[PDB]
RNA sequence: CGGCACGUAGCGCAGCCUGGUAGCGCACCGUCAUGGGGUGUCGGGGGUCGGAGGUUCAAAUCCUCUCGUGCCGACCA
RNA sequence: AAUGCCCC
RNA sequence: UAGUCCGGAUUGGAGUCUGCAACUCGACUCCAUGAAGUCGGAAUCGCUAGUAAUCGUGGAUCAGAAUGCCACGGUGAAUAC
């Protein structure tokens, strides 16, 4: 690591809606406000609602039937 | 100024700021502010961040870009693969809801390629 | 789309036939003229050969296609392009 | 100057006899059963710009000239002073009225023309075939009881004189050919 | 037309200051028979001139008015194989009338923010002699000038 | 035979010297004008350089070999 | 007093 | 003053109605989607006053199916040397 060269990289608070704080070192001068973490993301959750299959004839006969 | 994956214009009324998302129109996003309990004539600039976490979850119960393309992708290539007539329309390029093809239909045929 | 309250539109000829068939369990191809009856799930697995004008096009109902129409899968016109 | 012999050069050698640039444009050599070998070049005199017939003996010959082309690009006139510039070398040049003859009224600015210097220094400039010129002035065209085309005498900013078609009023830039002085097409 | 010499029609004056060339004006602005947007148009942005001017708004548009008149103008004729373009002078009410016309179209052209707006600052630069109106103003008696050999 | 200078859009020519983009005219396509055709006007498209192998980061261009077409003489005996 | 050809 | 809170074409999903029957091929509604288009080349068209321009309404045909056709009024100009 030189002296001049590389950019200030402090440790920086992120904190998210998941509700998680984190005390990070990072580049990004401020504070941090998150939307999204990795312990809060739909992605274990996530893996039938982002597909939805479904079945057309099971849509039919809950439309209607004999 | 960021929701369901996309990142939203800060001076425009929520209203329209939502709008600017894939999958909510004008009724959607008005359904979004209410349901939320936010004004119309704010904008996203001046908005607490709880609120805007209101807003995230509004928008994650509706069905927005991934999602919404993911399926219109996949009903779109069911029906091409079905090889129905909507499916030829669709693999073929031109109008699938009954419009005229003798003349105008540009929108699906794109600008007209002269004969050779 | 047919209104919701009348129901699923199909000729009673196809009904009979397809009644018929998934009685005898045979893998007949059907005929048929009505391009205007409604897939209905009895009929998964059948072969019908729908009308066209010209002739009759088979067409092997599929989980899929439940919800069309044969005329969906009996397409009408021929267009091959035009050079 | 390496000295060039008759039955040595073909076309687009740069000979400097007598005082004065040339430029072999083409040229025929014979040997003939039992006599003295000849060429017969197709000259081109590169100052006034007219074609010499010459027949060279194989002995006679001339040194070699500092005749060269390559793109430079219009800038600016002053006075009687045309300068030019480089994209490779970025060399300033002036040259003259003699340069620009008839050349003037075709060179607008930053046009990429070819020219001809010659001992270090330009002795005819080629404008690019097409310019983009805008005219100052017309005669509001009326159909009136016209028949046929008609046709009509327009001055450009440069100066020149085109015949335009009917349309083109005033303000409207056209393209013309520097090669014919014609008009080709009113660039939108 | 041919045959005969018409007589004009009648126009009621302006309702706030009861002038017949400022109705004349509002006519000219308007658009799909909208008098009305027309009128509120004129009257804000006459306003609105009166503000930025001082005097009142009937001498503050008879300036600018008075800038933008033409005198003589040039018409076409093709008298051989080339056409010439014969300046003839102006009557006035034509004058008059063609100068709003030009007022109004350099407004048009003018991208300010509002209609009221594009045609104050019109009206004032006019008044001030700069503009496109009187640019026009200008254009329309040098090729007069310049054709003057005909008459 | 050599030497030699050509081979580039359907035709005729540029470009090539001094490597990086292929251009020009006619023709061709679609409107317009006209009772209709033409002249005319407005717009559009088309080639990749006879072929092969080298140099090169890259070849229409530079080299070399092939194919084709022209031109010059292949004389004293 | 510019241009304006032809119609099996 | 932005391809925009302009423009609405196209397409996905869900429905209503008429009609034995809306697949080829109806109209309309809801949600989403948001093309081209930033005033239009040569050329060309209508209009002289309640006219042009613009805004709605009705009728015939007709179960359903008009931006067409036939009528009705609202606002309402420029210019003709
Ligand atoms: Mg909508
Ligand atoms: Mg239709
Ligand atoms: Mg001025
Ligand atoms: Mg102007
Ligand atoms: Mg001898
Ligand atoms: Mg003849
Ligand atoms: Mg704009
Ligand atoms: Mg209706
Ligand atoms: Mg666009
Ligand atoms: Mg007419
Ligand atoms: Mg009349
Ligand atoms: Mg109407
Ligand atoms: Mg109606
Ligand atoms: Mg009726
Ligand atoms: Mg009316």
């Amino acid at each position: 690591m030189k002296k001049d060269i590389h950019p200030k990289y402090e440790e920086i608070t992120a904190s998210c809606s998941c509700g998680n704080v984190m005390k990070i070192r990072s580049t990004v001068g401020h504070d941090l406000n998150l939307d999204v973490c990795s312990k809060c993301h739909p992605f274990f959750t996530g893996k039938q609602r982002d597909v939805a299959t479904g079945g057309r004839v099971d849509r039919f006969n809950k439309r209607f039937n004999i | 100024a960021r929701i369901a994956g996309i990142n939203i214009p800060d001076h425009k009324h929520a209203v329209i700021a939502l709008t600017s998302i894939y999958g909510v129109g004008k009724t959607r996003s008005k359904a979004i502010l209410a349901a939320a309990g936010i004004a119309e004539d704010v904008k996203i600039s001046e908005l607490s961040e709880g609120q805007i976490d209101t807003l995230r979850d509004e928008v994650a119960k509706f069905v927005v870009e991934g999602d919404l393309r993911r399926e219109i992708s996949m009903s779109i290539k069911r029906l091409m693969d079905l090889g129905c007539y909507r499916g030829l329309r669709h693999r073929r390029g031109l109008p699938v809801r009954g419009q005229r093809t003798k003349t105008n239909a540009r929108t699906r045929k794109g600008p007209r390629k002269p004969i050779k | 789309p047919r209104s919701l309250k009348k129901g699923p539109f199909i000729d009673l000829h196809l009904l009979k036939k397809v009644e018929k068939a998934v009685e005898s369990g045979d893998k007949k191809p059907l005929r048929t003229w009505s391009r205007r009856s409604t897939i209905f799930p009895n009929m998964i697995g059948l072969t019908i050969a729908v009308h066209n004008g010209r002739q009759h096009v088979p067409v092997f109902v599929t989980d899929e296609m439940v919800g069309h129409k044969l005329g969906e899968f009996a397409p009408t016109r021929t267009y091959r392009g035009h050079a | 100057m390496a000295t060039y012999y008759s039955n040595d050069f073909r076309a687009g050698l740069k000979i400097m006899l007598d005082g004065e640039p040339y430029a072999v444009e083409a040229s025929e050599f014979v040997k003939p059963g039992k006599g003295q070998a000849f060429a017969r070049v197709k000259l081109r005199r590169l100052l006034t710009g007219t074609r010499v017939e010459k027949t060279f003996k194989s002995t006679d010959s001339a040194e070699g000239a500092d005749v060269v082309d390559m793109n430079l690009t219009y800038l600016y006139n002053d006075g009687e002073f045309w300068h030019f510039m480089n994209n490779e070398t970025f060399e300033q040049l002036s040259a003259d009225a003699k340069a620009i003859g008839d050349n003037a009224k075709w060179l607008l600015d930053q046009a990429e023309c070819i020219v001809t210097l010659w001992n270090g220094q330009p002795i005819s400039v080629t404008p690019p075939n097409f310019v983009e010129l805008e005219i100052v002035d017309t005669d509001p065209g009326l159909k009136g009881d016209t028949a046929g085309t008609g046709g009509k005498p327009a001055t450009l900013s440069t100066g020149a004189v085109v015949k335009v078609p009917l349309f083109v009023q005033i303000g409207e830039v056209i393209k013309v050919d520097t090669r014919s002085g014609e008009y080709v097409s009113r660039v939108k | 037309p041919r045959r005969r010499v018409i007589g004009q029609r009648k126009i009621l004056p302006d309702p706030k200051f009861g002038s017949e060339l400022l109705a004349k004006f509002v006519n000219i602005l308007m658009v799909d028979g909208k008098k009305s947007t027309a009128e509120s148009i004129v009257y804000s942005a006459l306003e609105t001139l009166a503000q930025r001017s001082g005097k009142s708004e009937l001498e503050a548009f008879e300036v600018a008015l008075e800038n933008v008149r033409p005198t003589v103008e040039v018409k076409s004729r093709r008298v051989g194989g080339s056409t010439y373009q014969v300046p003839v002078e102006v009557r006035p009410v034509r004058r008059n009338a063609l100068a709003m016309r030009w007022i109004v179209e350099a407004a048009r052209k003018r991208g300010d923010k509002s209609m009221a707006l594009r045609l104050a600052n019109e009206l004032s630069d006019a008044a001030e002699n700069k503009g496109t109106a009187v640019k026009k103003r200008e254009d329309v008696h040098r090729m007069a000038e310049a054709n003057k050999a005909f008459a």
